[PDB]
């Protein structure tokens, strides 16, 4: 016989048994510099409507679909009309009073106090610096040492809003020196601040900041938006939202539910009508509010996407390969390419400038998805009833294109009435529907962002089950970590009990082969088995071991939130209570601490990237409290470090014990820097 | 502030009724909702409608499958030919030698035939294949005048072996300024397999039941606690069901391969080092035995990012005859390289591949144990979403009751249902040979096939489903299968699915 | 800053800076920094007027 | 003097003297989150190619002399200061046993879960399809009720008292019982602020209140089930914020009789103190959000939430507008009330002391409602508040007599809380002049009847209670309150946010030691203490 697992849906329903369908349970290997034009071409494909304008200071045409024509065709459009998405806005500020202004204020708020350190916290950027891509706090002081080297030093007051107008100025000064050193001038200049990679640029996440910000404090106050709730709090979203549906009295409804999601959502989303949007926001607020969220979407209308590395050629003959840069696609022939290549070269010649292509309608992933969110829940809360004015009537949980709709209406022939409305409003908003990856049921069965709903719950959302090897850091701190993260994994990303049993013993087979410490007990033997045996030898109560130190394994269920110290002390020997929890031991010291627990003898361990982590750990060793608070003080470093010298120079001489001379030498180093820091 | 170059892009920023970012601005500030809306949908053309064309049990047609040439198999290892050198030792493990228990595998064995080649690759030079057999054999014999042995043997630079990884100089790198013509300077989409039958016969010897126990569990404290109960008597009989499985056998032997690669790919960074491809486990008797099943042979190994690719040539013993299933062996070398005392004294056989892997390949495949995981979590939502309706769960009525039988089979033109322990090995064994034949065709089938599943089981349940483009659909389902065996097997396992589920 | 002058100031000082406040139409809304500064000139007014 | 050299020999350089001139000491924390970033070279695998390495460990000099280079078997533990990981178990296992055994001082937060773990009887699993309720508890035991700032202000001066700020019991108890037998200052600090600091989040929850039952909550609650489980024992500060509760209210009622109650409750709270520290600064910096406190709160000129407390529940907007338009109504009874007609539609979240309800009202006409309580009165009472806000005319001709409500000081109530205080006692008439329809009992909606009984099939026109719990939003806003002297507290929309006329629905017992001084409150704590 033939053996076929997916029969198994035969007796089981899909929703108990979808995880089957999940083949992997990471990320498998994946696969460019081509796959950039096919994106700006296809981009470009839905709005072609004539709507050219030549930019004035980047030289790269552009185009602009906003409020274009209409959609004649079911296929996909990038034709949003202004008026219609302002109204939107108005209609869902008219159905909540006054989300706008408050969440307009715990946004200023923000951009009040909000330090350059919320900067550095992110993924890898693209430095236009090395004109690469480099990590977030590198990149940063790249722009940083670039800046202050010309006339841009008001980042050191350290607030972002500073580093902003140190951006803004930058624009305005014609030529850009970059130091390794050669010059740069204003276009290319302009070039490079407006352009992304396959990942934004440095000047531009400031502002995509403050703006993802207003988004976050708007979808915050929303029932319909499910994008900043993650876990148990999507369930409640879905089990009421249906529960506002299917619990009409009266029985005359029809509840069907849509499980949707939009093809090509992202690359359809126009900037200029994020700009409208935030506009109609911020509407009565201060000037400056307005001229600070308004900056992304402006640099997103105008905006360059990099091609990358380029293309490479094998000569079948002479056995020979060259490869050509994306900055060569202008001065070459059309010969040497394959049919679709060249295919591909012939709708982007006239785009790209500077070796990058022109992007004007476009919108990268992953940038505005709560902002997409609000715009979402717009078109979800014209379903209410009263601005319909129907007998049909939705509502809905909105994620960046994952999105599920419920909608009533009286018989059978009007559930497709409302239906229609909704896709053409979609489409009115640059709301593409796929009519592919979208199905409709009645209500109690649909998935909503890999939540499926059956009369009852399943949270496969983000079941990329934890690392079950070793974290690698330390020897109590690795065990630690894994048995939290199992517990963390057990309410968080809803896994059953027998599943954490088997990853905690998983973790804990990983952890005795990584450390070479299996136990006293086996007849195995590393490097290290000896000193264990002999351990296991003269130690009675064996249980009071660490698997540290080849102990036996008491963690459960009930005890995965306890430290491993603190479970097994009781059943510890004082000698090895006394040999082990020893804080003068030589193996030690503070440092690189941190949600993480208990710490024993098993706790072991631009010019130049570290300009500044020399500074800052001098200065903790000068200040222990540093180490723990953020510091206050308005003196500068050299001044307080040298008047903490002094004093402790002076009472380590004066009670304590040092050499006469060696603190006439400290204190002259000491007045020889006072005078250093003159110049 | 926005002064110039700035409020220059504010100003080319707004939709093509302004001139001057502030009358935009102004028209935002004072602006009425006056039924645009309305209007808007007044105008727009009545072709744009999502029109619901109904789902009903006609509709479903099976998945249409490609036809061409015979699919062949490039998993990184042979699984079911593969054949099992013992040697039955206890020294321990971890930090044992692999070198010298490979050799006291081949001490074990004797009858190597002087290699006469069977199965060439069609496309190369195939005796560089069995030269680089016989250099192999050479060097580990020649180990005797060496007076201390090595740990590890690194081979030499040789012909045969230099043309078997590739290291040959390629194309030279050049500028184009120099390159700018020549006649030929051309710079390409695969070609449509259609399914075999050795992926179903593959998939059906993944789960049978082994000899062994291929698995070392650590331990968990007392329970204490119900739930505590329950999860060990869920995990533990999942155990005894799933350790014995060949599926397990898999994922051991490509953690040990990868972890050996992998750690020969940081030392090893400039010489063609011997890898042996050594698995450990327990007999029934309870006793530790190490088994062999081949050689690997690695090249440069300068592997500075992720996807950086080293070169490798695997030889690996079977007892299965090329002959019989030629199209099976597309990427492979076959020498029938010895008679082995079995007394029927059948052929043995070395298949000789030359591949090619990286970082990340390696490391996915030595954390293969998650396949276990994933079974026992997709058998755990099973054993709770479908008995969420009890006041005192059903958990010990999922195990030990024979009558409840699931379907996992068709043999003749009708559904054979087994026990549970074959649901258990056969989600086990289907995670594994996701794991280790991943393709972005299988994800793409997943996620395509995922919602016709769930649109049919919507229907089953009689909620009156409906789809807006079905062809749509099927056009996407189409386009994630070209030459996959196993998403091909995924696919006739789909329409099996659909043929024995009222449609 | 605005909930935060509310704690380091009594209620009184805060009454005067917000009837204050009300004298040119500034919203205490945006002009955060300017209502901490006048109850830091009311605060600092008061305690040199006490005790003489 | 290696620090001083190294500030010498730093502030050679022009690119770093530049830095440590210009930077001040308040931006260091900006300054110290420069990084390379070429950490996550796959830890894992680093790790096990570190520990398959001889020596990998790093430690001091010291070592020379405290542990042998050769073992018993004569393996090596040395380089030259690397250290090979054999040598940690040597120390593990004969090394230098010291009295430092003290540690459960410092650790104590560890201890209590350990203790907690050891009396934790438990009890059956009773499998049902858990529903989350949307709870915000408290996660930390025995914290006292710290803030971050306040409680790193003890921390600095225990463990750094030479670099305290410019700026208490605890500050002398940790301090004496930790003085001498200090294991590390940075750990120390850490330990003290888990072990001190409180901190409240919104987690969804399916029984679990206290915080002794948040910390398990992985065992108590999963995916379809749940585990009964009890510690044994509670925590300091799960009954720390009732007293502040009581006070409040018994500090509200004293000042509504009072000539001026507003100044009567702002000289009470700023002369009221609670557990060694003065209200008003608790009021300050305290999360609790309770009627009474946020009147005190109000009349200090704090923020409080814009939900408005109606019947002692209190409500939270969802959509929907309303327009004012005042109106006169005739009762059932010939009585001439002026009446604020809520108009337009609204959704509404109202969150009670033991039920809770989601609430669709249009225009003096209740749409829908969906109650869940754990009492039958108690869902009764929430039913009855439901109706008295529904403002439709079958409750209005449903009033049976004349409506006279005063307050405790003889005042004329509102005619809504005139109407609410009337149906609260007796309410059976309302009930029976309703209406009845139909339901169909889906995703778990059972319907009341008119003699407060369940039914399948038969509901009150527009109503359903909801077994497995109502979910409760709670989100926070902030918004200025406008106080008024008889402390009513309005939005600055107009709208009448909260008043008096609803606080007492209990007595107070005090679980943590109380004082009043100011002058009208020597009464509460017998005649006895008036003397004193």
């Amino acid at each position: 016989m033939d053996v076929n697992p997916t029969l198994l849906f035969l007796k089981v329903p899909a929703q108990n048994a979808i995880s089957t369908t999940f083949p992997y349970t990471g990320d498998p290997p994946y696969s460019g510099t081509g796959y950039t034009m096919d994106t700006v071409n296809r981009t470009h494909q839905y709005s072609e409507k004539g709507k050219w304008t030549t930019n004035t200071e980047t030289g790269a045409p552009q185009l602009n679909p906003i409020d274009g024509p209409l959609p004649e065709d079911n296929e996909p459009s990038g034709y949003a009309q202004t008026d219609c998405v302002l109204e939107a806005m108005a209609f869902l500020e008219e159905s909540h009073p006054g989300i706008f202004e408050n969440s307009c204020l715990e946004t200023m708020e923000v951009v009040q106090q909000t330090r350059v350190d919320r900067l550095t916290q992110g993924r890898q950027t693209y430095d236009w610096t090395l004109n690469r891509n480099q990590p977030a706090a590198t990149a940063l002081a790249n722009t940083i040492e670039v800046f202050r080297s010309n006339g841009l030093t008001a980042n050191e007051s350290g607030r972002l809003i500073d580093f902003l107008k140190d951006v803004m100025e930058s624009m305005d000064k014609e030529e850009m020196e970059i130091t390794t050193k050669q010059r740069v001038n204003k276009r290319s200049y302009l070039i490079r601040a407006l352009t992304l990679n396959t990942t934004p640029g440095m000047q531009i996440r400031g502002f995509v900041y403050f703006v993802e910000t207003l988004a976050r404090s708007i979808c915050e106050k929303l029932e319909q938006s499910g994008l900043p709730v993650g876990g148990n709090e999507k369930k409640a979203k879905l089990a009421n939202v249906v529960r506002k549906m299917m619990t009409n009295s009266q029985d005359t409804e029809l509840s069907f539910t849509i499980t949707g999601d939009n093809t090509k959502w992202n690359e359809n989303q126009n900037p200029r009508m994020f700009l409208a949007m935030i506009t109609y926001i911020t509407k009565n607020q201060p000037e400056w509010f307005r001229n600070v969220l308004s900056i992304a979407p402006i640099m997103f209308s105008n905006k360059m996407a990099r091609l990358g590395k380029g293309y490479m050629f094998e000569s079948k003959s002479m056995k020979l390969r060259t490869q050509i840069p994306a900055e060569m696609l202008a001065s070459i022939d059309l010969k040497y390419f394959n049919e679709s290549t060249r295919k591909k070269i012939e709708k982007i010649r006239p785009l790209l400038i500077d070796g990058t292509a022109s992007l004007s309608p476009g919108m990268m992933m992953g940038m505005f998805n709560m902002l997409s969110t609000v715009l979402g829940v717009s078109i979800l809360n014209l379903g209410q009833k009263r601005y319909t004015k129907t007998t049909y009537w939705w509502d809905g949980l909105q994620s960046s294109d994952d999105f599920a709709l419920i909608v009533n209406a009286p018989n059978h022939e009007g559930i497709q009435a409302g239906v229609d409305r909704f896709y053409r409003t979609c489409k009115l908003v640059g709301i593409n529907m796929s009519k592919k990856k979208s199905y409709i049921n009645r209500t109690g069965t649909f998935e909503f962002t890999s939540f499926f709903y059956r009369y009852g719950f399943v949270a496969n959302f983000s079941m990329e089950l934890p690392s079950f090897g070793v974290s690698g850091i330390n020897e109590s701190a690795d065990m630690s970590i894994g048995v939290t993260v199992i517990k963390n994994n057990m309410i968080n990303n809803d896994l059953g009990p027998a599943t954490a049993q088997m990853a905690l013993q998983l973790f804990i087979k990983d952890y005795r082969y990584t450390y070479r410490c299996h136990r006293g007990d086996t007849q195995i033997q590393t490097r290290r088995s000896f000193e264990l045996k002999k351990l296991w030898e003269q130690t009675r109560s064996k249980a009071g071991l660490l698997v540290s130190d080849g102990g036996p394994n008491l963690y459960n269920i009930r005890n995965l939130h306890i430290p491993e110290v603190c479970l097994k002390w009781e059943l510890m020997d004082e000698d090895y209570q006394g040999r082990l929890c020893n804080p003068l031991n030589p193996f030690v010291s503070h440092k690189e601490i941190e949600m993480e627990y208990d710490a024993v003898a098993t706790t072991h361990s631009l010019e130049d990237e570290q300009m500044y982590q020399k500074c800052c750990n001098l200065f903790e060793k000068f200040f222990p409290s540093s180490s723990y608070r953020r510091p206050v003080g308005i003196s500068s470093m050299v001044e307080a470090m040298v008047s903490r010298a002094r004093i402790d120079a002076r009472i380590d001489f004066e009670s304590g014990r040092i050499k006469k001379e060696e603190f006439a030498e400290i204190m002259k180093i000491c007045s020889t820097i006072e005078e250093l820091r003159r110049q | 502030e926005i002064t110039g170059t700035m409020r220059r892009l504010a100003d080319q920023s707004l939709p093509p009724n302004f001139s001057c970012l502030e009358n935009f601005r102004a028209y935002v500030d004072g602006f009425e909702p006056n039924g645009y809306i309305e209007g808007k949908l007044s105008q727009m053309s009545k072709e744009v409608n999502a029109k619901i064309e109904p789902f009903l049990k006609t509709t479903p047609r099976p998945i249409r499958l490609p036809d061409g040439p015979p699919c062949f198999q490039r998993s990184k290892f042979l699984l079911m030919d593969a054949l099992k050198l013992s040697i039955e030792d206890p020294s321990h493990e971890g930090e044992g030698i692999p070198l010298y228990d490979a050799i006291k595998c081949m001490r074990t064995f004797f009858g190597w035939k002087e290699p006469y080649i069977v199965k060439p690759h069609e496309k190369g030079i195939n005796p560089n294949y069995l030269l680089s057999w016989k250099q192999v054999l050479a060097e580990l014999q020649d180990i005797e005048n060496e007076e201390k042995i090595p740990r590890t043997k690194n081979m030499k630079k040789t012909s045969q072996l230099k043309w078997a990884l590739g290291e040959n100089m390629a194309p030279e790198k050049v500028d184009f300024d120099n390159c700018r013509d020549v006649s030929d300077l051309k710079q390409d989409e695969p070609e449509l397999r259609s399914l075999s039958s050795w992926i179903q016969n593959e998939f059906n010897k993944a789960c049978e039941l082994t000899d062994s126990t291929w698995i070392e569990l650590d331990e968990i404290g007392e329970d204490v606690a119900p739930i505590e109960y329950i999860a060990s008597m869920r995990r533990n009989y999942f155990t005894a069901e799933v350790s014995h499985c060949r599926a397990t056998e898999y994922i051991m032997k490509g953690v040990y391969i990868n972890t050996a690669l992998l750690n020969a790919s940081c030392a090893a960074m400039d010489d063609f080092q011997l890898i042996p491809m050594i698995s450990k486990c327990r007999t029934k008797e309870g006793r530790r035995k190490t088994n062999l099943y081949g050689f690997i042979i690695k090249g440069r190994s300068h592997l500075r990012n992720d996807t950086d690719v080293v070169n490798f040539v695997s030889m690996e013993f079977s007892l299965t005859d090329p002959r019989l299933e030629p199209h099976k062996w597309e990427k492979y070398c076959v020498l029938e390289i010895g008679d082995m005392l079995l007394q029927m004294s059948r052929p043995m056989f070395l298949y000789v591949r030359t591949n090619g892997t990286s970082k990340i390949k390696m490391k996915w495949g030595m954390e293969m144990r998650r396949c276990l995981l994933q079974s026992l979590q997709q058998i755990e939502s099973m054993i709770e979403a479908e008995s969420s309706v009890k006041e005192k769960d059903m958990t010990k009525e999922f195990f030990e009751n024979k009558s409840e039988t699931w379907p996992i089979g068709e043999s003749p033109k009708g559904v054979e249902d087994g026990s549970i322990g074959k649901v258990c090995r056969t989600l086990l064994a289907k995670s594994v040979f996701n794991s280790l034949y991943a393709s972005p065709q299988l994800e793409g089938f997943s996620a395509e096939s995922r919602k016709l599943l769930l649109v049919v089981q919507a229907l089953r349940d009689n909620l009156e489903p409906g789809t807006f483009d079905l062809e749509g659909l099927y056009e996407a389902i189409e386009e994630c299968l070209i030459n996959d065996p196993w998403v091909l097997l995924n696919a006739s396992w789909f329409n099996s699915f659909l043929t024995h589920a009222l449609r | 800053m605005e909930d935060f002058v509310r704690q380091c100031f009594n209620p009184m000082i805060v009454e005067l800076a917000e009837k204050a406040m009300k004298e040119y139409g500034e919203d205490l809304k945006i002009e955060t920094n300017k209502f901490a500064a006048i109850c830091t000139h009311l605060e600092v007014c008061f305690m040199y007027s006490d005790f003489h | 003097m290696e620090r001083i050299k190294e500030l010498r020999n730093l502030m050679s350089q022009s690119r770093t003297r530049e830095i440590l001139t210009k930077t001040t000491v308040d931006h260091m924390a900006i300054i110290k989150k420069y990084t390379s970033g070429r950490q996550e070279k796959n830890p894992s695998l680093r790790m096990k190619w570190m520990m398959a390495m001889k020596y990998p460990i790093t430690a001091d000099k010291r070592i020379t002399e405290m542990v042998p280079e050769r073992n018993e078997q004569g393996q090596t533990l040395w380089s030259k200061v690397m250290v090979s990981p054999l040598a940690v178990t040597w120390w593990n296992r004969n090394g230098p046993m010291t009295s430092t055994v003290h540690y459960p001082k410092v650790y104590k937060t560890y201890f209590e879960k350990v203790e907690r773990l050891k009396h934790g009887t438990f009890g059956p699993v009773h499998f049902r399809n858990q529903v989350k309720i949307r709870r915000r508890v408290d996660i930390n035991p025995g914290h006292a009720d710290l803030s971050a700032k306040e409680a790193q202000d003890v921390i600095m001066e225990v463990v750094f008292p030479n670099e305290v700020g410019a700026r208490l019991t605890i500050t002398k108890e940790k301090k004496e019982e930790l003085q001498d037998c200090k294991i590390s200052p940075l750990m120390v600090a850490y330990m003290l602020e888990r072990e001190l600091v409180r901190k409240t989040r919104f987690l969804p929850v399916a029984g679990g209140t206290s915080s002794v039952y948040i910390e398990v909550l992985h065992l108590t609650q999963g995916t379809c089930w749940e585990q009964m489980y009890t510690p044994g024992g509670e925590v300091r500060n799960d009954d720390v914020d009732q007293s502040l509760i009581i006070a409040a209210r018994n500090i509200v009622r004293r000042a509504a009789v009072s000539a001026d109650p507003l100044a009567s409750l702002l000289e009470m709270c700023h002369s009221t103190q609670i557990g060694g520290t003065r209200m008003v600064d608790i009021l300050r910096q305290n999360p609790t959000e309770e009627q009474a406190v946020d009147i005190c709160k109000a009349a200090m000129g704090l923020r409080i939430s814009s939900s408005f407390s109606f019947g002692g529940f209190t409500f939270k907007r969802t959509s929907g507008s309303s327009i004012k338009r005042e109106e006169e109504l005739l009762t059932g009874n010939l009585q001439t009330l002026k009446i604020r007609v809520h108009d337009g539609y609204e959704e509404f979240t109202m969150v009670g002391k033991r039920a809770t309800a989601i609430l669709r009202k249009a225009t003096r006409r209740l749409v829908q409602l969906i109650v869940s309580g754990r009492d039958e009165q108690s869902v009764a009472e929430a039913i009855i508040v439901a109706m008295v806000f529904s403002q439709e005319d079958c409750m209005i001709k449903a009033v049976r007599g004349d409506l006279n409500f005063v307050n405790r000081a003889n005042q004329r109530l509102n005619p809504m809380h005139q109407l609410l205080r009337h149906f609260q006692k007796d309410a059976k008439v309302l009930f029976q002049n309703w209406g009845i329809e139909h339901i169909d009992n889906v995703m778990g909606m059972i319907g009341v009847l008119p003699d407060m009984t369940p039914s399948t099939e038969m509901s009150m026109r527009g109503i359903r209670v909801s077994k497995m719990g109502v979910d409760e939003y709670s989100s926070t806003e902030r918004v200025v309150v406008s106080i008024d002297r008889f402390l009513r507290v309005r939005d600055q929309r107009g709208n009448v946010l909260l008043s008096p006329e609803e606080v007492s629905e209990t007595q107070g017992t005090e679980k943590l030691t109380i004082t009043y001084s100011s002058s009208m409150m020597w009464e509460i704590n017998g005649p006895e203490s008036v003397l004193v």
